This record gives structure tokens, C-alpha cells and sequence, in this order.
RNA sequence: CGCCGUUAGUUGCCAGCGGUUCGGCCGGGCACUCUAACGGGACUGCCCGCGAAAGCGGGAGGAAGGAGGGGACGACGUCUGGUCAGCAUGGCCCUUACGGCCUGGGCGACACACGUGCUACAAUGCCCACUACAAAGCGAUGCCACCCGGCAACGGGGAGCUAAUCGCAAAAAGGUGGGCCCAGUUCGGAUUGGGGUCUGCAACCCGACCCCAUGAAGCCGGAAUCGCUAGUAAUCGCGGAUCAGCCAUGCC
């Protein structure tokens, strides 16, 4: 059904299905269904009208979701730009932000290879 | 009354204890079949049995220690044949040439440096 | 190496994550095996002279 | 860059260890320096003597030491006097009640490292290479001995183009552990730069 | 082998079957040196053998494989020019290899979500004499021969 | 109880730990529960053949600790007195506690 | 993900010059060379001149800026 | 697989403990 | 390392008896396994065939047969090979700095390119639960059973070990049950937000681990190209050195 704002699982299991939920996944899932009573196992299908709504009615009052995570998040992000911060700068830049290297394997930051030339003579090795 | 064997695979100790029985053999306190369960080798170490008219003539129970069920299981198929020439001594007539008697000395090679599994040597780039 | 930095000799270095390690016969820093005070090399060297005690070459 | 070390490779079986005792992890480390130390000190202020090996036996602070010499005269002294000075500066470092027996060197020319720096100490000095090895050599011969081996390494003859000198007589069997081949090296200190002195001395089988 | 000839490692024969044509078998559709698995699937394969035909696995079994293996295969050679595919017998001991092989992978080839029932499936079909395996022994053999201009290196 | 586990670097030298540590109370004093083996512990190091790169040549040295038992049942007096004086190995050591 | 329990770490050497300057008046520029010290309320609205291994630099001190350490803020190498 | 660490395998790896691979 | 023997029983067990809190737990044995010492065994010795002889081919007995398997072991010399930065050492050079002490930063930068690797792209698979079977090691400024607190990392208590006796220790693939249904997924775990724990004077630059959210590329890889002949490759985990901690996926 309509579990979390604007968001729709079905057709798989429960526990699995609220998973297509932003700020849930397993962990989230066991916990949500083990409070609200709901065996984990039974496709969405089978939930009473009943079930569906002790389940939203919990989920979406008791977590940050979705939408009002992602731009929370995203001005969670801002701060340190506002700021000076580190971070911020390496933010603003598009670089590791956890300590990585950067002369090798910066690929899932920076996104695809931008390839450039050498010199004049050297090893082309 | 008694009859033994020792037989070993790969640091794989079995000790074996054949007795005038009904074939229902124990490995460390427990059914052979609920021992090496799933297992399907296991039926392979009474090989020495089906093979000089025995099994169910026979009754046999076995301390097992170090390794895996499979070694395990070859040091077991020794311990009998062992155990069972401690019995007759002619069985041997029509169990050596099926193997048996012999020991696989094969072990785990050492690994040596400048290789990363002994022999598997690291790869290179510029020949 | 410089006969100045050897001072994990320096008693006192403050806090011990000061504290380092050296060769307590040629003053390498970078090898240092814990049991003998040894580096790898002065290790192997004296090993050879047979001047550490018990200590064969193994071979297995 | 071959060739491994002709002591080290035979050291459980023809040649023994230099120092020997035992001890725990807690002990080996700085008890094994102070092994050192002795030996450190036993060459600066025992040089003249020509001294082989100094074996250092050790019980519970009985820290045996057992000097080897040639000329067992300069270690004692004279009357017994050098020797008193040596036993109370072996006290000053080690703090463990020591000894200092001292074995002459029946044929001083029988042991590596004496003929090794016997070469060395004549090169030191100026000296003919080339000759002085062969002569290392037949000494080592005429006094016995199944075969023997002795390297120059290079600034040979104060040089330009590093060499290396060879000489070698009888047997010298560097590849079978039931040898007992005596192995010295000696430094040759020059005007020029350093210059190693290697000899080798086949005695015997089993 | 340069030196010697080399023997054909001779297989410790079967647990259930007592056939050595079989551990063949069921080495190549090991990976990883599990064979605890292997035998499991294989085995597993003999049970839906038996049915979907009344027919003993084992002769199932010993038909497809016979009816994989090439009596020709090309192998490349050159004096000059370029790689000439030259045709040639196919010795009894690589018959046995190149099927078994080939029926395996042609078995890892197939939809059926499983293996055993991949292995069943690609087992059966060969028997009658279809499915993609015999593919290759054939398009082996057609593609061979087909360079018979090139035979005159019999060996 | 009268522990005595005898360690040290050579085997050779703990045969003359044991026998005559044994020949004391053996036929002519007491009884002895017999020199028993006990594992051994061996620490490998592993140096690097040469001073600088050459990641791959290596050369392995063992540092071999061997052990033995003995434990003297039914302790008289007189073999101690002869037991705790006479020694004869020097890189050998004794543990005792009872 | 954060880290430092209980004794939340701010090294003293301006720890009471910063609180000594909360006696009259905030002393422009109060350099360090602490880029350890992390940012404390009684820190606000101060200017502290952070080192680089070169340089000191002008980082005024605002709000938002508490759970961090000055060099968060005083950045070291330099790029293209 | 051994690189996911809210997996038993991907603690087994980790060589460490948690939610996810409890020490007994 | 592989078979067998003698010596040795605070490791070993329906071998064989007694008790059982059914735990070798206890009395108690040293047979067996094992631990670590000393031996025996193997040499083309025996057999058939070819050979002038060495030797070659098969056969027997045997744990093993032709070098049974793996180490350690590197000839005269070669690359004016590497190392003045481990250490020596000739010469050359600096001597209020080319020496010395600090605090901070850098060796961790990032348009790019290569090497060696790790984790994958999945059903011969992933998950969860339960249940087996190792070897080699390490351990008192230590390993930490066990009991509480915590989702956990871990914190507070606390037994035994100076170690075949106590702990690290769970082996993991495997086996039994359950789930998942072909999907960028219950595959994959990058990235980023947040909260914590720990070691250290101190984790911004720049530590590891835990939990929650996130859940990127990746559907087996162009031209090229590497390793391995048998307990090998392949795969699965376990330990150690260095070391407060750790960037180890490295090494041994
Ligand atoms: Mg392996
Ligand atoms: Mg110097
Ligand atoms: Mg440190
Ligand atoms: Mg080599
Ligand atoms: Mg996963
Ligand atoms: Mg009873
Ligand atoms: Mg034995
Ligand atoms: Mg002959
Ligand atoms: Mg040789
Ligand atoms: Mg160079
Ligand atoms: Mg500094
Ligand atoms: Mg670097
Ligand atoms: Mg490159
Ligand atoms: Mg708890
Ligand atoms: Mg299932
Ligand atoms: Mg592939
Ligand atoms: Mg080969
Ligand atoms: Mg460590
Ligand atoms: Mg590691
Ligand atoms: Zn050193």
C-alpha cells in the first residue's frame, strides 16, 4: 500500500518491500514489524487494511522519511558549506570527505575519467 | 574378542576396533552414518569390507582426531584393512592389489616465500 | 643513522607513543625484532657468527 | 652474491655456538647485548694477544668468558697483572660475577681468523697481496690441514678498479654440512679505503 | 612433455555406479574442488533421469556422452602464410575429455534455474541425439573436414 | 607434588639433565616417573636476505625451546641432598615447585 | 560518524587565554598553533589566527561552527 | 559477500564482532 | 613429511574392568593416539626381458622402488648490476649551518596514466538458524574464561594460567532446516549524512572498529597478458612477526 509519504511497495515480502522506503532497510523493517505485530514473511498483498495503517501510522510518526530526510540531509551538507569547514571545501571541490587517497581511486567521487595528455619526451610506460 | 588397526591421511589419525558383530559401526561416540552425514564419500572407507566378505559380519568402533571427515574418513579406510589383517592374515591375497594396505603419504606442501601459495607464484608485467 | 637521533635512549620522551625502537647495534629504526634489540640485518649478520644463543637456521 | 656463511650454515653440526645459555623472552634481549658488549670490549683492549673466539658460557650471573688466544702471555700480563685489570673491567659493565678463563691456540696458524688477519694486519702495512696470500696459504698447509682458501677482496695494491685475490690448496668442500672449515674475516683499515679478508681451512671429514 | 609421455591419471571409479566414466563426470562439473557438491548435483541429475524415462541413468548417461564426443576437430599449423586449419583424428582418450567437457558447459548453458535439472535436461537431450552440445560435436566435425584441401598432414 | 620441568635450548644437553637427574634415585633411592617429552616451542623470524629491496629472498631461523618432565615420586630426604648438588649442563634451567 | 566519548579534548593553552579575554575584551587575533583544540561556546564571536605549517590565519569564530577543531578550518596544502 | 559488514561472512573477514556476528 | 620399533606417562581411553552431577569427571592403567629422543627400513637387493657395461623396461614383496614428497644448499665468472639511507669505509664538501632542539605542516595533494592486489557482477548463489572436522602459533606494563550493562563496538566486575594443564578459539567452506525467484534483486557494498566505542598528551589535515540511514560502478571485461603438472591449481578459513592504535586487501 501507501506506507511512507508519497511511497509504494508490493507483490514481495513485508520486511523486504518497506525497504523501497527512504530512511528504511532491513534493520528498520525487522524492528517496524516486530513493534507492530506483523509477520515479516506474508506478501504485501495479504496485509488487512487493518495492518497497513498500525504499520503507517507508526512508521511515518516515529521516522525521519523519505523527502524530510533527503533535504535535511542535503542542508545537512549545506552547513559545512556554509561554513569554512574542511568538508565543505571538499564538498564544494567534489573529492573524498572520509580521508581517502586521490591519486588512484577517486572514481565514485569524481565521477568518470577525464583524460588528459603527458609531456614531450618520457616514458609512456 | 578384539581385533585393531591404526591408518592415517593427511595427519588424520583413525583408530580402529573390529569385533564379531552385525556391521553397525561408531565413529567418536556415534552412528558412522550420522557421523559422516551427507557425506558422499564415507560408505568409501568399508571399501575394505565389501571387498573381503565382511560388513555385517563385523562389528567395528573408531577414535578420530585431526584433520576433515574426509581424511578422516581415507584414515578409517586404512585403520580397517590394518585391523582386518590382524584377523586372517591371508586377507591380503585379495586386498593388496586393491590398495588398502598402502598409506597416501601425500601432504599439504609447504608455502615458500616469494610465492603466494607455494607454488603460485605473483604475477609480472614487462617481459 | 644520525648518532644525534639516537635517543629512544632519551629516558623520559614525554608520553611513550614517543617512544621507538632501534637497533641496539647499528641504530636502524625499521626492523626491529622486539626479542633480540635487532634489526634484520645485524639479526642475520650475528646469527651467522652463531653469537646468539640457540638459534639455528630452520628449514622444514 | 652468493655463498652463505660457511659458520652459520654448519651451526648445528661441525662448529658450535659463541655464546651459550638460555633464557626467557623477558631476559634474552638485554642479557644477549651485554654478550656483545664483552666481546666489543674484548677486542679493543686485547687486539695484540691475536685472539680466535671468545666463547661466553653463563649460569645464573656465573658469566663464564673464555677467551682464546695465541699468545696467552699479553692477556695475563705480567705475573697475572693484565688479567686482573680485565676481570675488574669485565665487572665495571657486567654487573654478574664473572670469569675469564683463557685457552691458548695450539697453532695459531690452523684458525681462519688469525691467518685472516695476519693478511689483513700486512696489508695495513703495504704490502705484497698477490704474495702475502700464497704465503697465508702454504702456512696453512705446512701446518697440516686437508685444504684452505683465502680472499682479497679490492683497491688491491692501493688501486683504482677494485679487485678481488684468490690462493687455494688442498680441499676446500664450502657445499657438504661435514666439513668443519673455520671461517675469519678480517678488515684491512687502508690509506685507500677498507679491504675484507676472507680464509677458509679444510680440516677433516666426520 | 618434452621428456616422457605422460599417463592418464587413473580416477578413483564411482560410489554408486562404480564407474570411473562417472567421478569423470563429476570432476568436471566440480569448481572450487567441492566435490561433496558435485556429487550431489549429479547424483540429484540421475533421480529426475529416472523420471522422466523408465530407462536405467547409467545407460542415459553412456549414450549422450557417446554421442557427444568427435570423430574429427581442426588444429592450427603453419609452414608460412597464415594459420591453416588442418583436420585430423580425434584419439579415444580426448573423445572421452572433449565430451564430458562440452556436456557440462552445454548444461551451464541452459534456463533451467538449477543445475542436476540443467544437468538432467542437457544429459537427456543429447541422448536424443539434439540439443546444443551436439552442437559443438557437429559444428566441430562439419567445420573440420570442410578444410579436407588441407588434410595432407595426417601425423 | 615435587615439580621439576627441565627447558632449555639443546636436547642433547637435556639427556645430562635428565639421566643423572634420574640415576640418583632410579635403582638406589626412590622411583621416579621417567623423563616425558612435552612439545616444544619454536619462533621463526624471518629477515630479509640483503640490506635494501630485494622483497623476495628471505632466509628462516628457528629458535627451538625443548622441555622434559621427571617429577621424583616418593621424595626421602637423602637423594635430595644428593639431587639439589650435582649438576653438570650449562645452558640448561630448573623449575621447582611443589 | 564522531569521536571523543567524555572529555570532550580542547587543549588549554587558550582555553584560559580565551576566557581570560572574557574579562574585557575580545583581543583581535589570539593566535595558536592548537588546531587540535575543538570549538567551545565560551570561543564564539573571537578571531583565532590558526597556523598552516606556514601561515597564521584570520578565522573568525562563529555559531554554527562548535562540534569542529580550528583546523577544520585553517586549511594546509594548496591546489591548482 | 565478504565485503558487506552487516554480513556474518562480512565480520568473518572484519575478523571482528557485532549485531550481525555475536561472540557466542 | 610418509611405515615400524625401543626409551618416557598431571597429553591418551567401552583398549579393559568401579563409581557417575554421564563431564576421562574420579579410582586408575601406558596398551592405542600423541609428545620428542634414539634407532630400523630402500640398495636396482630379489624376479623376467633387452644391454658390452653403465643402465633401460616390467614383476614380486613392502608404508614406500629407481631422486618416495618438500626444504636448507648458488661453481669460475657475468651484468663498471643494487645498496655512501642499516652498518662500516677512501676522497670531496658544510661548521652561529648542509650540525642541534622544538611546535605545526608534508611524506596521505589529484586533470590524468601504469603495476601488484582486494571485493564483485550471483542459484554450483546470497541470507539466517542449528550442528560437525584442523594445523601451526601467540600470551602478566599480557591472553582474557565467566557474570552483569549495552542493538553493538565496548564498559564495569572477575576465574585460571609464568602454558600438551588456562586463554586467544569461532575454524570456514561442509552438513541439517528455513528464507529469497532471475530482478541491478535478500546480487554487489562504493559513496555520503548521523550517532557512538576504543587507543593515544592529541585522531581537522590523517586511525581502526560498532550501529542507523544511504545503497554508486559492476550481467565475466578491447588489443594484449600472468600463474599452475598433484595434495598442484582452484577454493575455505586459522596464526605470527611490526605494533599504543592502525589505514593488512601486504608479508611470512
Ligand atoms: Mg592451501
Ligand atoms: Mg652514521
Ligand atoms: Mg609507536
Ligand atoms: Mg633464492
Ligand atoms: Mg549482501
Ligand atoms: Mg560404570
Ligand atoms: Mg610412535
Ligand atoms: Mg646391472
Ligand atoms: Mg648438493
Ligand atoms: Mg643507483
Ligand atoms: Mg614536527
Ligand atoms: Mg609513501
Ligand atoms: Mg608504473
Ligand atoms: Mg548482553
Ligand atoms: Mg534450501
Ligand atoms: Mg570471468
Ligand atoms: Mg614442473
Ligand atoms: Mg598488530
Ligand atoms: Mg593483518
Ligand atoms: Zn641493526
Amino acid at each position: 500500500a501507501r506506507i511512507a509519504g508519497v511511497e509504494i511497495p508490493r507483490n514481495k515480502r513485508v520486511d523486504v518491500a518497506l525497504t523501497y522506503i527512504y530512511g528504511i532497510g532491513k534493520a528498520r523493517a525487522k524492528e517496524a514489524l516486530e513493534k507492530t505485530g506483523i509477520n515479516p514473511a506474508t506478501r504485501v498483498k495479504d496485509l488487512t487494511e487493518a495492518e497497513v495503517v498500525r504499520l503507517r501510522e507508526y512508521v511515518e510518526n516515529t521516522w525521519k522519511l523519505e523527502g524530510e530526510l533527503r533535504a535535511e540531509v542535503a542542508a545537512n551538507i549545506k552547513r559545512l558549506m556554509d561554513i569554512g569547514c574542511y568538508r565543505g571545501l571538499r564538498h564544494r571541490r567534489g573529492l573524498p570527505v572520509r580521508g581517502q587517497r586521490t591519486r588512484t581511486n577517486a572514481r565514485t567521487r569524481k565521477g568518470p575519467r577525464k583524460t588528459v595528455a603527458g609531456k614531450k619526451k618520457a616514458p609512456r610506460k | 574378542e578384539q581385533y585393531y588397526g591404526t591408518g592415517r591421511r593427511k595427519e588424520a589419525v583413525a583408530r580402529v576396533f573390529l569385533r564379531p558383530g552385525n556391521g553397525k559401526v561408531t565413529v567418536n561416540g556415534q552412528d558412522f552414518n550420522e557421523y559422516f552425514q551427507g557425506l558422499v564419500r564415507a560408505v568409501a572407507a568399508l571399501e575394505p569390507l565389501r571387498a573381503v566378505d565382511a560388513l555385517g559380519r563385523f562389528d567395528a568402533y573408531i577414535t578420530v582426531r585431526g584433520g576433515g571427515k574426509s581424511g578422516q574418513i581415507d584414515a578409517i579406510k586404512l585403520g580397517i584393512a590394518r585391523a582386518l589383517v590382524q584377523y586372517n592374515p591371508d586377507y591380503r591375497a585379495k586386498l593388496k592389489p586393491l590398495g588398502f594396505l598402502t598409506r597416501d603419504a601425500r601432504v599439504v606442501e609447504r608455502k615458500k616465500y616469494g610465492k603466494h601459495k607455494a607454488r603460485r607464484a605473483p604475477q609480472y608485467s614487462k617481459r | 643513522a644520525r648518532k644525534a637521533l639516537i635517543e629512544k635512549a632519551k629516558r623520559t620522551p614525554k608520553f611513550k607513543v614517543r617512544a621507538y625502537t632501534r637497533c641496539v647495534r647499528c641504530g636502524r629504526a625499521r626492523s626491529v625484532y622486539r626479542f633480540f634489540g635487532l634489526c634484520r640485518i645485524c639479526l642475520r649478520e650475528l646469527a651467522h657468527k652463531g653469537q646468539l644463543p640457540g638459534v639455528r637456521k630452520a628449514s622444514w | 652474491g652468493n655463498k652463505i656463511h660457511p659458520i652459520g650454515f654448519r651451526l648445528g653440526i661441525t662448529r658450535d655456538w659463541e655464546s651459550r645459555w638460555y633464557a626467557g623472552k623477558k631476559q634474552y634481549r638485554h642479557l644477549l647485548l651485554e654478550d656483545q658488549r664483552i666481546r666489543g670490549l674484548l677486542e679493543k683492549e686485547l687486539y695484540s694477544a691475536g685472539l680466535a673466539r671468545v666463547d661466553i658460557e653463563r649460569a645464573a650471573d656465573n658469566v663464564a668468558v673464555t677467551v682464546h688466544v695465541a699468545k696467552p702471555g699479553v692477556v695475563i700480563g705480567r705475573g697475572g697483572e693484565r688479567i686482573r685489570v680485565l676481570r675488574e673491567e669485565l665487572a665495571k659493565l657486567t654487573g654478574k660475577n664473572v670469569a675469564l678463563n683463557v685457552q691458548e691456540v695450539q697453532n695459531p696458524n690452523l684458525s681462519a681468523p688469525l691467518v685472516a688477519q695476519r693478511v689483513a694486519e700486512q696489508i695495513e702495512r703495504r704490502f705484497a697481496v698477490r704474495r702475502a696470500i700464497k704465503q697465508a696459504v702454504q702456512r696453512v698447509m705446512e701446518s697440516g690441514a686437508k685444504g684452505a682458501k683465502v680472499i682479497v677482496s679490492g683497491r688491491i695494491g692501493g688501486a683504482e678498479q677494485a679487485r678481488t685475490e684468490w690462493a687455494a690448496q688442498g680441499r676446500v668442500p664450502l657445499h657438504t654440512l661435514r666439513a668443519n672449515i673455520d671461517y675469519g674475516f678480517a678488515l684491512a683499515r687502508t690509506t685507500y679505503g677498507v679491504l675484507g679478508v676472507k680464509a677458509y681451512i679444510f680440516l677433516g671429514e666426520v | 612433455a618434452r621428456r616422457r609421455r605422460a599417463e592418464v591419471r587413473q580416477l578413483q571409479p564411482d560410489l554408486v555406479y562404480g564407474d570411473v566414466l562417472v567421478t569423470a563426470f563429476i570432476n568436471k562439473i566440480m569448481r572450487d574442488g567441492k566435490k561433496n557438491l558435485a556429487a550431489r548435483i549429479f547424483y540429484d541429475a540421475c533421480k529426475i533421469i529416472q523420471e522422466k524415462t523408465g530407462q536405467e541413468p547409467l545407460k542415459v548417461f553412456k549414450q549422450a556422452v557417446e554421442n557427444v564426443k568427435p570423430r574429427m576437430e581442426v588444429r592450427s599449423r603453419r609452414v608460412g602464410g597464415a594459420n591453416y586449419q588442418v583436420p585430423m583424428e580425434v584419439s579415444p582418450r580426448r573423445q572421452q575429455s572433449l565430451a564430458l567437457r562440452w556436456l557440462v558447459q552445454a548444461a551451464n548453458q541452459r534456463p533451467e534455474r538449477r543445475a542436476a535439472v540443467r544437468i538432467a535436461h542437457e544429459l537427456m537431450d543429447a541422448a536424443e541425439g539434439k540439443g546444443g552440445a551436439v552442437k559443438k560435436k557437429e559444428d566441430v566435425e562439419r567445420m573440420a573436414e570442410a578444410n579436407r584441401a588441407y588434410a595432407h598432414y595426417r601425423w | 607434588k615435587i615439580r621439576i620441568k627441565l627447558r632449555g635450548f639443546d636436547h642433547k644437553t637435556l639427556d645430562a639433565s635428565a639421566q643423572k637427574i634420574v640415576e640418583a634415585a632410579r635403582r638406589s633411592g626412590a622411583q621416579v616417573s621417567g623423563p616425558i617429552p612435552l612439545p616444544t616451542r619454536v619462533r621463526r623470524f624471518t629477515v630479509i636476505r640483503g640490506p635494501f629491496k630485494h622483497k623476495d629472498s628471505r632466509e628462516h631461523f628457528e629458535l627451538r625451546t625443548h622441555n622434559r618432565l621427571v617429577d621424583i615420586i616418593n621424595p626421602n630426604r637423602k637423594t635430595i641432598e644428593q639431587l639439589m648438588t650435582l649438576d653438570l649442563p650449562t645452558g640448561v634451567e630448573i623449575e621447582i615447585k611443589t | 560518524p564522531r569521536s571523543l566519548k567524555k572529555g570532550v579534548f580542547v587543549d588549554d593553552h587558550l582555553l584560559e587565554k580565551v576566557l581570560e579575554l572574557n574579562a574585557k575584551g575580545e583581543k583581535r587575533l589570539i593566535k595558536t598553533w592548537s588546531r587540535r583544540s575543538t570549538i567551545v561556546p565560551e570561543m564564539v564571536g573571537h578571531t583565532i589566527a590558526v597556523y598552516n605549517g606556514k601561515q597564521h590565519v584570520p578565522v573568525y569564530i562563529t555559531e554554527n561552527m562548535v562540534g569542529h577543531k580550528l583546523g577544520e578550518f585553517a586549511p594546509t596544502r594548496t591546489y591548482r | 559477500g565478504k565485503g558487506d559488514r552487516r554480513t556474518r561472512r562480512g565480520k568473518i573477514w572484519r575478523g571482528t564482532y557485532g549485531k550481525y556476528r555475536p561472540r557466542k
